RNA sequence: GGUGAAAUUCUUGGAUUUAUUGAAGACUAACUACUGCGAAAGCAUUUGCCAAGGACGUUUUCAUUAAUCAAGAACGAAAGUUAGGGGAUCGAAGAUGAUCAGAUACCGUCGUAGUCUUAACCAUAAACUAUGCCGACUAGGGAUCGGGUGGUGUUUUUCUUAUGACCCACUCGGCACCUUACGAGAAAUCAAAGUCUUUGGGUUCUGGGGGGAGUAUGGUCGCAAGGCUGAAACUUAAAGGAAUUG
RNA sequence: CUCUAACUAUAAAAAUCUCUCUUCUC
């Protein structure tokens, strides 16, 4: 692994999981 | 792909630094010679010392080398280096009776209170890339 | 004057399908537009110096049957973005423009060279063969 | 580790140097660690002066030759041979590689 | 070195060496008395003088300004006093 | 056309190409001997020979 | 060598026979006046070969102009404006360096000096000069380079730009290539600069015209004869 | 055209290469260096204006006004985001013809958003000298840049006194370099990473085995991407540094 | 103890891999 794409998949997981906070509100 | 591998070239050195007055530039010469006088088993490594040794011979009279250092040839070093010119080629005398100085060293000089007959000369001290 | 008839060869020489291109001293009127892969059949050898030489020699066929004997040579490389480096053929197709009868002079290197213009082709880490 | 004192940049104390694009790869690096090669050359070679010698008006031409730069990059240059992986105690040595034609 | 008088070095020492770094510092600088070539009036000049020192007698400028020692008027005689 | 040209090796320039079997030659030219041209030649070769060429145009470098 | 797709989105004619030769003449301050032959097409009404002649340009080496090879590294252009029969009088277009010279003489360890102006001639040509200086190692020199501090560089890039200024504007373009040829004024140039720094071979570049007046046919026939 | 090769794509409506030009946008080669400046990011055409700054010089002035910095603040590469001005090259996403078993990857031809700007944000980089700042000292040698000193120095000629540019010698300050251990460390190596078990000059900030993870949540700033602050449950006996030999 | 000159030019494709790791005092 390098950590560059790591850090990419984790922000990817953010930016999902921002999306359903904001169409849960 | 023969390359006279160090047995024999040490023991045709070892021949030359004490048989050379009794050597010879024929390689049949040296052969029986070196055969009578050297105890060598094999014929084959004989004749490979003579080989060697005549070698050596023609280089010897060519003219002498390194490594090889005999009686004759020590000999001969020892009555060239023992050389003494006349006059010592310094002596105050060559080059311009008195020689030349420049002013520091002039200065010198007086400063350590002696005679040592001078000439005083500038540098003109421009430093040259050279 | 010896009564001769000046031209310019001016080679444009890139790493692939050297060009040999004589026009007048205007510049203008051309002759001989033939090039490298005008003489060769692979489409791939026509930088090498085979291509070139064959070019010049039908290049000074057609001079000398037009007139034009004594040349004055610019020789010129893609240059500008790519690489400012001569090619291999155009030298090759100089040498035998000289060998064919006709006459040299003044040649010259006019290649084409930028103050940093163009930011140009191939990426941040360029090409990857 | 430190495998050289300088950083094999040659920058030390600049900050940042302009990037170069290389001449085959076209790479971008940095000015200074772009291994630069003056390729200075006669425009023609030896096998060929003689041809455009007697084939040329205006006796014993000055023969104009061809000048260029070459900012290589590094992954080009130890590939294409200009630059040679020397040994670790050569390393400190940056003369030139003793007078290439003598 | 190893074994020095640093209370007795040379006078050479002395000049060579920066001032703030002798024993004792003192300012390479002096005092120089100057005569302008037009009038008689005498004039006290600081070496390295900063602003033109104008004769108060009469507009003649007798140094330069200069990163350095001022540049005089190629006239004027000048004794360190 | 006929244009078959001689040429007499005076140097042996070692031996170039991948297979390690072609030679190349520095060859003066029988007539025109104050030229000299190095070619490519495939077989045995020795100084003083006399080599055959259909083409004397062609500047042969090493074989990559 | 043999087709392609021609993608089209005999009748074939002889090139040289319908066309013919012209002879170039330089203006009379050039030693060496005939210059070469142009090709053109056979003169034919409505677009005449004189509308296609007028605005060529000839591309020549000042050596080739002059006779001697110290002019080598010097190219002049001529810009093709009569049109005379048989022979077309050219005047002054523009002058250049070869790269050759330019490239050779710009080396490490030692800075360059570049000044451009752009200046109108005594009458009413406006022209555009280029000077470039390269600075010298006195003949005692240690240190193994020559640089210059950027105030010398100021004083001696505005010092050319007065004297091009001056050499300009004073005379006509017949008289500045009068100067051009022997190059008093670079020697001018090291002189009047000769305080600031040694400042090795200082030269002329590209001398670029911009614009002219109208056409003075009487300049044209003075210019040649 | 382009390449290891191959087409993709443009071509007698004459493509490509020619000569003049013109257009817009971009950058500022070659000089360009173990070289300059700045707090850092960074900065390279000319000229004017605007203020600013280090070093040097200073027998000028105040007399502790200082250093580091929690809290607070200004700058802060590229990429990203708003709108408006641009719109050339180049080019992420896409469109294409090759490579291969497959290739929406590496080679290649187009190509939006971006690269360029004006206001508004964002504040992170292998932002690296992976070395915090201010101090003092310790070993020799060269050069280099800025400044100032002496040269009865040399080139310069405006007869010549003045400049300038060099040569020498000295000094102050900066990027650095070479030899070396007599010190240091684990060693690579360092003239600072020394003056440290002979442990003490002043100071801020970081880390306590490795994964979990710079992740969950809570704040906090941001329109957005995300930035700062930041664990545990659990798991593991290693992960790691340096050099040595194959 | 006076010395500042010569140069060339390649990047086709190439993936994967099972046990079994242990012993130095006289
Ligand atoms: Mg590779
Ligand atoms: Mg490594
Ligand atoms: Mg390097
Ligand atoms: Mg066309
Ligand atoms: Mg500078
Ligand atoms: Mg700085
Ligand atoms: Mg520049
Ligand atoms: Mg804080
Ligand atoms: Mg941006
Ligand atoms: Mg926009
Ligand atoms: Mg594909
Ligand atoms: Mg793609
Ligand atoms: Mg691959
Ligand atoms: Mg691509
Ligand atoms: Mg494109
Ligand atoms: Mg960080
Ligand atoms: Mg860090
Ligand atoms: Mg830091
Ligand atoms: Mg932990
Ligand atoms: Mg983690
Ligand atoms: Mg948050
Ligand atoms: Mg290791
Ligand atoms: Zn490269
Ligand atoms: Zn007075």
């Amino acid at each position: 692994m390098r950590a560059k794409w790591r850090k990419k998949r984790t922000r990817r997981l953010k930016r999902k999981r921002r999306k359903v906070r904001a169409r849960s509100k | 792909g023969r390359v006279r591998t160090k047995t024999v070239k040490r023991a045709s050195k070892a021949l030359i630094e004490k048989y050379y007055p009794k050597l010879t530039m024929d390689f049949q010469t040296n052969k029986r010679l070196c055969d009578e006088i050297a105890t060598i088993q094999s014929k084959r490594l004989r004749n490979k010392i003579a080989g060697y040794t005549t070698h050596l011979m023609k280089r010897i009279q060519k003219g002498p080398v390194r490594g090889i250092s005999f009686k004759l040839q020590e000999e001969e070093r020892e009555r060239k280096d023992q050389y003494v010119p006349d006059v010592s080629a310094l002596d105050l005398s060559h080059s311009n009776d008195v020689l030349n100085v420049d002013t520091q060293t002039a200065e010198l000089v007086n400063s350590l209170g002696l005679k040592l007959p001078l000439s005083v000369s500038s540098v003109s001290a421009v430093r040259d890339r050279r | 004057d010896n009564s001769q008839v000046f031209g310019v060869a001016r080679i444009f020489a890139s790493f692939n399908d050297t060009f040999v291109h004589v026009t007048d001293l205007s510049g203008r009127e051309t002759i001989a537009r033939v090039t490298g892969g005008m003489k060769v059949k692979a489409d791939r050898d026509e930088s090498s110096p085979y291509a070139a030489m064959l070019a010049a020699q039908d290049v000074a066929a057609k001079c000398k049957e037009v007139g034009i004997t004594a040349v004055h040579i610019k020789i010129r490389a893609t240059g500008g973005t790519r690489s400012k480096t001569p090619g291999p053929g155009g030298q090759a197709a100089l040498r035998a423009l000289a060998r064919s009868g006709l006459r040299i002079g003044r040649i010259e290197d006019v290649t084409p060279v930028p103050s940093d213009s163009t930011r140009k082709k191939g990426g941040r880490r360029g090409r990857r063969l | 580790p430190k495998k050289r004192a300088s950083n094999g940049r040659n920058k030390k104390g600049r900050g940042h140097v302009k990037p170069v694009r290389c001449v085959n790869c076209s790479r971008s690096v940095p000015k200074d660690k772009a291994i630069k090669r003056m390729a200075i050359r006669n425009i023609v070679e030896a096998a060929a002066i003689r041809d455009l010698s007697e084939a040329s008006v205006y006796a014993e031409y000055a023969l104009p030759k061809t000048y260029n730069k070459l900012h290589y990059c590094i992954s080009c240059a130890i590939h294409a041979r200009i630059v040679r992986v020397r040994s670790r105690t050569d390393r400190r040595i940056r003369a030139p590689p003793q007078r290439p034609r003598f | 070195v190893l074994v020095q008088d640093l209370l007795h070095p040379t006078a050479a020492s002395e000049a060579r060496k920066h001032k703030l770094k002798t024993l004792v510092q003192s300012p390479r600088s002096h005092f120089l008395d100057v005569k302008c070539p037009g009038c008689l009036n005498i004039t006290t000049v600081f070496s390295h003088a900063q602003t033109a020192v104008t004769c108060e007698s009469c507009s003649t400028v007798l140094c330069t300004p200069t990163g350095g020692k001022a540049k005089l008027s190629e006239g004027t005689s000048f004794r360190r006093k | 056309k006929t244009p078959v040209t001689l040429a007499k090796v005076i140097k042996v320039l070692g031996r170039t190409g991948s297979r390690g079997g072609v030679t190349q030659v520095r060859v003066e030219f029988l007539e025109d001997t104050t030229r000299t041209i190095v070619r490519n030649v495939k077989g045995p070769v020795r100084e003083g020979d006399i080599l055959v060429l259909m083409e004397s145009e062609r500047e042969a470098r090493r074989l990559r | 060598a043999v087709g392609k797709n021609k993608r089209l989105s005999k009748r074939v004619v002889d090139p040289f026979t319908r066309k013919e030769w012209y002879d170039i003449k330089a203006p009379s301050t050039f030693e060496n006046r005939n210059v070469g032959k142009t090709l053109v097409n056979k003169s034919v009404g409505l677009k005449n070969a004189s509308d296609s002649l007028k605005g060529r340009v000839v591309e020549v080496c000042l050596a080739d102009l002059q006779g001697s090879e110290d002019h080598s590294f010097r190219k002049v252009k001529l810009r093709v404006d009569e049109v005379q029969g048989k022979n077309l009088l050219t005047n002054f277009h523009g002058m250049d360096f070869t790269t050759d010279k330019l490239r050779s003489m710009v080396r490490k360890w030692q800075t360059l000096i570049e000044a451009n102006v752009t200046v109108k001639t005594s009458d009413d040509y406006v022209l555009r000069i280029f000077a470039i200086a390269f600075t010298r190692k006195q003949a005692n020199q240690v240190k193994r380079t020559s640089y210059a501090q950027s105030s010398h560089i100021r004083q001696i890039r505005k010092v050319i730009s007065e004297i091009l200024t001056r050499e300009v504007q004073n005379s006509t373009l017949a008289q500045l290539t009068s100067k051009l040829i022997p190059e008093v004024i670079n020697k001018e140039i090291e002189n009047a600069t000769k305080d600031i720094f040694p400042l090795q071979n200082v030269h002329i570049r590209k001398v670029k015209l911009l614009k002219q007046p109208k056409f003075d046919l009487g300049s044209l026939l003075s210019l040649h004869g």
